[PDB]
């Protein structure tokens, strides 16, 4: 099969403090090689590969095309977060969370309790593990934060454990759509 | 609704 | 550090003639332009009750994107892109309950070219039912990531698998599912 | 922590059909950017990304160092591959094959029969799966070929099936370290 | 096609001041230079028996890198390269079976800068018995790529992971592995 | 000395 030749233009914004301080940046890439870009933080294009010169020089040359890259930040990166924050910054989903063992093992061996949080929005979240009110600092495994694509996330945190009668382990999850952490326990059985 | 906006492309002298 | 981020990114692909338009927040996709159907499409139909785009705006830009490849082919003096396979791994949408409707999630990512071919197979049979799929979103490294939906009902009885072909994979790739 | 600064200079040698065909790059990268490179396919440097011009253009000003790279496809490539080729390129080592069901259940349920090839090189490879003496050519997953970085690979193909009494299923390895294929059967058995 | 490829690859890395020198065999190492003991290390003792590399010549190119990189850093303006945290997977050299000797292997892939630190750990205690470890191999994406052995004796009553801590890393990484 | 190894040497710029 024959060769294929890919352009790809992206433009980003960046957001701090809500929108006190934006950062544009306007990126071209040719195949796997950005080839030019313009950073608002400094102003004008530059060609980060040679393949690039030849626009970063030329679309320097013309102010009209300067001018609307210096203002993006505004009359481009600021509108449209203005216009969807109602849905995306501020769209909240609560966590689901479920602890379980895996491996139904008699008690005094060997076992690994898992943490699964699962279905929430936005993605900054917090799992800790604790046995009989003393958080545990160590032996949890944990998945990461995995983007299931539709706008929700989920994850997994598992502790190793050597459970003894009468432990009382306890799942705590953080996260901006809860006001006080939501917990769910698990008892020697 | 409120519109988005979308940034424009300009060609590239050849 | 940063709080969010908002990237406008679309693409062009000789000799498939293939474009895309789309907006990404954050890592999500808000929507896309439907190039065939010239029409914009949002990733959650609320989405659309609060917000709005022209359609039109993503096909002109497109157009643009067909010459400026066809001018940086020439002067890359055509020297082509490389091959780079996808990493595939099926998920569960929501904690498996039997007989508790649910979805089969696959996900293929680092990858390019932005062409790849899915297919959900259950018990060895291909399924269509109710399948779904998302635009190629982009990644910092240039690279792209994709969503491959199937609807389905936990059992014992079935087993599951997502195939998936690329030009930088020296054969179809499955990834296994099935309940525990 | 304080930033960090990498350089990384990066030659390879590509050889086709032997020797017949060798194509020498001299690359250099900063951070994760490469600077500059010669192609032996080109003869000269050429500056990738900007930071390269000033390297790329002296360095061909000095037709000293043009020659040591317009000649390293002989006085270092070829010379090289020669060194090697009779532990690397002819490297041979057998693989080791072992079939078992994964889920150990009363036949007649849903099961995964694994084929497990391992410590083989080079990593070209086949296998396939007979059930019957007939080739099964759909229900199979494999791990694809991986690398333990001791100069030996493994990899994993399994066979999706519904096992009942009486049936055989026979995993078979083509590689180039055995003249005749490799076989382990399996019986159907209930366990 | 493309049969074979041959890389001699280097690299220095500043404040660490650490470099490395070594050859590489379609993906495999041949040799690398101990730039402390200064003397070439073939990856199988084998390979010595065939061949000889002049540890000093390593030695000297590592000197007129270190010098190279100071210059492409205040070319550069300073910019320091950022964080690729990698992807740890934990396997086993040979299928398991119980009382029959193995080796688990923890793949560190796809990272920069090439600093980390791994520790086997084996019912939450470090090991230090027969691990053994291999210098860091590069990758096409400028990237690197590194192994760890433990070598193990299986068994029901263990677990094993392996930590992983680098700076593109939130926090330390765990690998868990386990017979059952 | 057995077979050799040889190396790509390196020399800087200004
Ligand atoms: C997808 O399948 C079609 C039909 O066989 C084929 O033409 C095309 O090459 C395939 N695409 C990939 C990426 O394998
Ligand atoms: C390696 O460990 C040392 C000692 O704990 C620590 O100073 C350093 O931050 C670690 N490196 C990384 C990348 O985590």
């Amino acid at each position: 099969t024959r060769p294929r030749f890919l352009w790809q233009p992206k433009r980003e914004c960046h957001f701090f403090n809500g929108t006190e301080r934006v950062r544009f940046l306007d990126r071209y890439f040719y195949n796997q090689e950005e080839s030019v870009r313009f950073d608002s933080d400094v102003g004008e294009f530059r060609a980060v590969t040679e393949l690039g010169r030849p626009d970063a020089e030329y679309w320097n040359s013309q102010k009209d095309i300067l001018e609307q890259a210096r203002a993006a930040v505004d009359t481009y990166c600021r509108h449209n977060y203005g216009v969807v924050e109602s849905f995306t910054v501020q769209r909240r989903v609560q966590p689901k969370v479920t602890v379980y063992p895996s491996k139904t093992q008699p008690l005094q061996h060997h076992n690994l309790l898992v943490c699964s949080v699962s279905g929430f929005y936005p993605g900054s979240i917090e799992v800790r593990w604790f046995l009989n009110g003393q958080e545990e600092k160590a032996g949890m495994v944990s998945t990461g934060l995995i983007q299931n694509g539709d706008w929700t996330f989920q994850t997994l945190v598992m502790l190793e454990t050597v459970p003894r009668s009468g432990e009382v382990y306890t799942c705590q999850v953080e996260h901006p759509s809860v006001t006080s952490p939501l917990t769910v326990e698990w008892r020697a059985r | 609704n409120p519109v988005v906006h979308f940034f424009k492309n300009i060609v590239t002298p050849r | 550090k940063e709080e969010h981020v908002i990237i406008q990114a679309e693409f062009y692909l000789n000799p498939d003639q293939s474009g895309e338009f789309m907006f990404d927040f954050d890592g999500d996709e808000i929507f896309h332009v439907d190039m065939a159907k010239k029409e914009t499409v949002w990733r959650l139909e609320e989405f659309g009750r609060f917000a709005s785009f022209e359609a039109q705006g993503a096909l002109a830009n497109i157009a643009v994107d067909k010459a400026n490849l066809e001018i940086m082919t020439k002067r890359s003096n055509y020297t082509p892109i490389t091959n780079v396979p996808p990493e595939v791994t099926v998920l569960t949408n929501s904690p498996v309950e039997l007989r508790e409707p649910n979805v089969l999630i696959c996900f293929i990512d680092k990858f390019t070219p932005p062409v790849v071919n899915v297919t959900w197979l259950r018990n060895g049979k291909p399924v269509t039912t109710g399948v779904s799929e998302t635009v190629f979103l982009p990644r910092e490294d240039h690279l792209f990531r994709k969503f491959h939906y199937l609807p389905f009902l936990p059992s014992t009885e079935d087993v599951y698998d997502c195939r998936v072909e690329h030009w930088g994979l020296d054969e179809p790739l499955l990834k296994h599912w099935e309940f525990d």
